[PDB]
């Protein structure tokens, strides 16, 4: 039987002028899942049901279980744990993040940014819409590969510094590749006034290359690159 | 009770659930011009319909010229002629109308030479009416399509002035003298209790996977509202049908997709053989969910096991080109390297039958209208609707057919919209509810979150999920049914002496897991009873004891010479099942299948045959 | 509801309640890419103030260049530490020079993935410190 | 919607390109010519560097304004003596040469 040790973050609204602490559990191995997820849900069903997360899928495409384990930002269900027992794996909750309770941070603010942006087809006539399939060419459909699997788990845009210190006038890595996507989609008309939206200091441009955000996602996706990619883009286009 | 803050809102349809269903039908009345409120306990990103893998079927003929007569022939072949064909009619001749709707939306689906959406061949369906081969007519994102679906259906509702309350479990119907007006709802986010009245109401909380041990569902997919019109005294239909779809990870239960089948993924046994050829002739390894399930939990107990403790099935993608399998499976391609902890190109994926799909739930017509069964008839209860996985226009009937329920979401969610549209208008008046309305759900859940017992919820729900999964599986036998039916009912006595331990109001999962629990009780009780009382082997419901087809007339042998059954003797009908919450007893009866079509010029209604792919 | 109004009503909501900020800094795994930013961010500031310091002198103190390089060999003449000083002015801006150029090739879309770029960080590492001492001894 | 933001983005560009250009410029070919080209550039791309730090930093409109015009006035200042150190005295390119052959 091996013993892992969790430090696990924990605040209570509820509890009368609470101060945030952590607090550690003890979970044997053998009769445990694999992943990081199972051994919060095992803690849930038997040691303390006090413990509160977000979670959906187990599966990791829903993005709900998206947090900071010993470090970086992954999905718990993805994310396996460290058989090395000599470890004390500390979770905590998303960086720079206000928190509900325990693990469970405010992502309004992320879902706000992700609406200005308009995340849907633009056509300059929509009077043939409903009746007609567009056609996009198999060449200009690879080109979505890479930004259509955005599952907005909210690691990248968590994992820049850059969204930490200005986190209401920076869209974030996560937002700032779904205004790309909806860029080069062959089938919207409305690529020019979309880069025309990011003409102020901070939406785009507080994007300082740290690289962050390639580096913690879950899915393997490059947000960094999307966002060097629209700043060429707004360099070269005209009226 | 003077400790609850009531606040409540007014509007003119409430939408309950944010999937792909609920999503269609909450933008799609604020796109008629309806000031619509959408309730969903998750976030719409996080809601199970991004783990939808396969695609969505649609008779647009682009890889082969297509006809989506064949496609309803296919449906009702499928349902194992327990669907209701006027449903059937409408879903699949509206089926290339809005796969159309959604990749103009922007849905970024996969493309051919042509331009045009890739289509892909899928388990149960074929050409020229079951004679002309196999059938290409599934659309799909590469192996995200509902993942696809969910997010451009999303981004799509932010176009228009649809309320959403994100993170609010949605606890009870607000019913006054047989009409829906709305629910009531407890906000996770601070802990206050709000009472959303409406003139009507959409019911499409998915389905309650969660109520067995081994399922492809998510820790959510708990069947809620399935519960909730439960306990309005309102029957639930044929929730004893539990499709057990073949492909699913040994390990975690995760799901990879039938996509892999058919591409021309193979399944293996210990003796190398190509098993799928020895039971399915004509279709194979991509014939009904009900029938490679079947091979396979047989394969298991004759002792031909691939496992550590020989228990499951091998699928096998290692002659499939790897350049195949990047493009059109990266999804499964990912997930199998996680999971199962083995690669896709070169070594085998070890797959069991699993809890996958619930194709009971709420009786609905083909509109999207819930009815109610009185005096052995059909009656529409005012101001209620119902579509996806929650629902029950039985268009799936006893076994649906692959990558029709992403089709089942878009259409249904769109007819509910556009029945509402008709029936009244916007600004017409909204029913005042009561001021002593809904406090018994109050009620309800202030014992749960004081509540101070012998069992845990964690511990209650594993004697749930074990006994459901042991005793109705695949196979069952009255006398094995019969034990698990005293057992669950053992067990929803048990729901009094229940101990819990968060007392806070912000986010208090271990009262909402309890809320869930009461919610899968509910939908446990109704599949076990609805299940022994079934004397017949009908699409995924297969009894051992009885593997006899029950129909009116005897549709293995000539027609109308011939004596036809009565009502109360054969078995082609669906199980209407009500339970009294009080005591947790269960009363069931039946009403007719639906055999006409909406036009029988345009779509000739298929009799009952010999079911054999 | 607008997406304008959804962020008004975030931090209306937040900043008026006792909810804690999520620990960042104190508990985020450092990594040579964070690290690397920090360090151009530094060598930044520091070389804008020694230029205003240069600038700044030759307006505001008496005295030419002349006199003030007379005025340096004032302690010995520094056996070996006239090349440590040398040195601490060379390297933090040789740091910056070959650093700026790995921005500007990101500027145009190339090394923007992780192999890349824990390599090309290495390549920039490496060539301070040969620049640096190369420059130094002169 | 004039693009002022993506301008003043390759405006950046521009001066690090030529900064980085004007160093070996000056080591191959130090003169007077070059002294006041490599100062231009110097305290531009300096001047711009450091709004980019205090856009980043400093937060809320109250500070924000002073530390604008605060840096503007050091940048012209700096500026400003480079050019009397390039007229008047020794010159950049070979203050450096002297400093370094010490
Ligand atoms: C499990 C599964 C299913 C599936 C699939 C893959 C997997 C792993 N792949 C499919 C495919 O490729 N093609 C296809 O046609 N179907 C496929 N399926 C089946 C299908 O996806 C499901 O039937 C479908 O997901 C159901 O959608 P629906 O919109 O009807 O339901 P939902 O997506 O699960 O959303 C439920 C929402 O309800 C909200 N809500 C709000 N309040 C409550 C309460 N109190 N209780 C329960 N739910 C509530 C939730 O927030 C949720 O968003
Ligand atoms: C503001 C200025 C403040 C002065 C401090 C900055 C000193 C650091 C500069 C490092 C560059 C070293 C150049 C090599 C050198 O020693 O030049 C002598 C050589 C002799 O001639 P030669 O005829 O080539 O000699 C023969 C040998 N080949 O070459 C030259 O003529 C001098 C050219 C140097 C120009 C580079 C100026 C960079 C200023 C950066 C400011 C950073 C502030 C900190
Ligand atoms: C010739 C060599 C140099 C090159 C190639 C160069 C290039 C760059 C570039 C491209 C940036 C912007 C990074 C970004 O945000 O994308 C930068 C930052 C900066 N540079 Fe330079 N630079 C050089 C020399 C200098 C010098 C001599 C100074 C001092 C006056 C200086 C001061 C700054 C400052 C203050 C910043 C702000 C840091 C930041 O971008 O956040 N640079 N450098
Ligand atoms: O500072 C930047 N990164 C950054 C990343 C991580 C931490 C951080 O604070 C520090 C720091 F550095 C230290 F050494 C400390 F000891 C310390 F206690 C900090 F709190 C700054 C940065 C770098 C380049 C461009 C833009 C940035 C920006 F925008 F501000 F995010
Ligand atoms: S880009 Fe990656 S890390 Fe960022 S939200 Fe999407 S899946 Fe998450
Ligand atoms: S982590 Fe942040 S700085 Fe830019 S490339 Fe990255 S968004
Ligand atoms: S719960 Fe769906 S991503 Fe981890």
């Amino acid at each position: 039987p091996r013993i892992k040790k969790f430090a696990i973050y924990r605040w209570d609204p509820d509890k009368t002028g609470d101060k945030p602490h952590m607090q550690t559990y003890e979970i044997d191995l053998n009769n445990c899942g694999p992943m990081v997820l199972d051994a919060l849900i095992k803690i849930k069903n038997e040691i303390d049901s006090t413990l509160t997360f977000r979670r959906s899928c187990r599966e990791g495409i829903c993005g709900s279980c998206a947090m900071n384990i010993n470090g970086g930002n992954t999905l718990a269900c993805t994310r396996r744990i460290d058989t090395n027992l000599d470890k004390v794996s500390k979770i905590y909750p998303l960086p720079h993040m206000y928190v509900i309770k325990d693990l469970v941070p405010d992502l309004s603010n992320f879902y706000a940014q992700y609406k200005s942006i308009e995340p849907y087809l633009k056509k300059k006539d929509e009077s043939q819409e409903g009746k007609q399939q567009y056609l996009q060419s198999i060449e200009e459909r690879e080109k979505l590969d890479g930004l259509y699997e955005c599952i907005l788990c909210a690691c990248c845009s968590t994992s820049c510094p850059s969204y930490w210190w200005n986190g209401d006038k920076y869209l974030g890595p996560a937002v700032l590749m779904q205004a790309y996507r909806w860029m080069i989609d062959s089938r919207d008309d409305f690529t020019e006034e979309r880069l025309a939206k990011l003409q102020d200091p901070f939406s785009l441009y507080r994007c300082h290359t740290i690289m962050n955000c390639t580096g913690t996602c879950p899915k393997g996706l490059n947000p960094g690159k999307a966002i060097a990619e629209i700043k060429k883009m707004m360099a070269t286009y005209k009226e | 009770s003077t400790q609850y803050p009531v606040v409540d809102h007014e509007f003119d349809a409430v939408v309950v659930g944010a999937g792909g269903a609920g999503l269609r039908a909450a933008f799609g009345l604020s796109e008629a011009g309806f000031n619509t409120a959408c309730v969903t306990k998750l976030f719409p990103t996080r809601s199970h319909t991004v783990a939808a893998q396969g695609g969505i079927n649609a008779a647009l003929g682009n890889m082969e010229e297509d006809n989506w007569r064949w496609h309803f022939y296919d449906t009702v072949k499928g349902s194992d002629w327990l669907g209701d064909q006027d449903a059937i009619h409408y879903m699949t001749e509206q089926a290339p109308a809005s796969v159309v709707e959604l990749e103009n939306y922007g849905m970024p689906f996969s493309r051919t030479e042509d331009g045009k959406i890739y289509q892909r061949a899928f388990g149960g369906q074929s050409l020229k009416f079951g004679k002309g081969g196999q059938a290409h007519r599934c659309c799909c994102v590469a192996d995200r399509t509902g993942h696809s679906l969910l997010h451009t259906l999303y981004g799509r509702s932010l176009r228009y002035d649809t309320s959403y309350f994100v993170e609010y479990f949605a606890l009870d119907l607000l019913m006054e003298n047989g009409e829906c007006r709305g629910v009531i709802a407890l906000c996770i986010e601070d802990g206050s209790i709000h009472r959303i009245r409406a003139r009507n109401t959409v019911v499409a909380t998915g389905g309650y996977g969660r109520t067995y041990f081994s399922c492809t569902s998510a820790h959510t997919s708990t069947g809620d509202g399935t519960a909730m019109v439960t306990r309005a005294g309102l029957p639930c239909q044929d929730l004893e049908f539990v499709q057990f779809h073949p492909t699913g990870i040994y390990g975690a239960g995760c799901l990879i997709t039938e996509g892999c089948r058919g591409e021309g993924g193979i399944l293996i046994n210990s003796q190398g053989e190509r098993f799928m050829e020895r039971y399915a002739p004509v279709a194979k390894d991509l014939a009904s969910r009900d029938v490679v399930s079947r091979s396979m939990t047989l394969e298991i107990r004759e002792g031909r096991g691939c496992g550590p403790e020989k228990d499951h099935v091998y699928l096998q993608l290692h002659h499939l080109p790897p350049e195949q399998l990047a493009v059109r499976l990266p999804g499964i391609s990912e997930t199998a390297m996680i999971f199962a902890g083995v690669d896709v190109t070169k070594e085998p994926i070890p797959v069991l039958p699993t809890v996958h799909y619930n194709m009971g739930g709420i009786p609905t017509n083909y509109k999207g209208q819930v009815l109610r069964h009185v005096n052995g008839q059909d009656q529409v209860v005012p101001g209620l609707y119902a579509c996806g996985e929650a629902a029950c226009a039985s268009v799936h009937g006893a076994n649906r057919l692959g990558a029709n329920s992403l089709l089942d979401l878009v259409v249904f969610g769109r007819a509910c919209a556009l029945s509402i549209a008709e029936s009244c208008r916007p600004g017409d008046k909204v029913p005042s509810i009561k001021p002593n309305a809904g406090e018994e759900s109050v009620m309800n859940l202030d014992k749960l979150r004081f509540a101070n017992g012998t069992i845990r919820t964690s511990e209650l729900r594993l004697s749930m999920q074990k006994s459901m999964q042991s005793h109705a599986a695949v196979f069952r036998v009255g006398s094995v049914l019969q034990e698990g039916c005293e057992k669950i009912l053992r067990l929803y006595g048990d729901l009094q002496h229940l101990k819990t331990f968060d007392r806070g109001m912000v986010w208090n999962t271990d009262l909402v897991e309890t809320l869930e629990l009461q919610n899968l009780m509910l939908c446990a009780l109704q599949t076990i009873y609805g299940a022994e009382a079934r004397k017949e082997s009908r699409g995924a419901h297969a009894r051992e004891d009885f593997k006899e087809r029950v129909d009116e007339y005897d549709y293995s042998k000539p027609i109308q010479g011939q004596q036809k059954k009565p009502f109360q003797e054969h078995w082609r009908k669906h199980t209407l099942s009500y339970v009294d919450v009080k005591t947790g007893k269960v009363s069931l009866e039946y009403r007719p299948v639906i055999d006409k079509t909406l036009n029988e010029a345009d779509c000739a209604t298929v009799p009952p045959a010999i079911r054999s792919y | 509801t607008t997406a304008k109004e959804e962020m008004e009503r975030f931090w209306n909501k937040n900043l008026g309640s006792n909810r804690p900020l999520s620990p960042h800094i104190t508990i985020y795994r450092w990594s040579l890419p964070m690290a690397m930013s920090i360090c151009h961010r530094g060598t930044g500031i520091a070389l804008s103030a020694g230029v205003s310091l240069f600038g700044l002198s030759a307006l505001l103190l008496p005295g030419n260049f002349e006199s003030h390089l007379e005025l340096v060999k004032s302690l010995c003449l520094g056996p070996t530490l006239i090349y440590t000083a040398k040195f601490g002015i060379v390297f933090p801006l040789m740091y910056h020079t070959w650093n700026g150029i790995r921005h500007l090739i990101w500027d145009l879309g190339k090394g923007l993935t992780i192999p890349q770029l824990t390599q090309s960080g290495v390549v920039v590492l490496i060539l301070t410190v040969l620049s640096s001492v190369g420059l130094a001894a002169m | 919607s004039s693009k002022a933001a993506s301008l003043h983005w390759t405006g950046e560009r521009v001066v690090s390109v030529l900064l980085l250009g004007l160093l070996p410029a000056a080591y191959l070919n130090p003169c007077s010519a070059m002294d006041y080209s490599l100062a231009a550039a110097l305290t531009l791309h300096g001047h711009w560097g450091i709004g980019q730090v205090v856009t980043d930093y400093v937060r809320g409109d109250a500070l924000q304004k002073a530390a604008k015009a605060g840096l503007l006035a050091l940048s012209a200042f700096t500026f400003a003596g480079l050019c009397y150190f390039n007229y008047h005295d020794v010159g950049i390119c070979k203050a450096v040469a002297m400093l370094w052959k010490l």
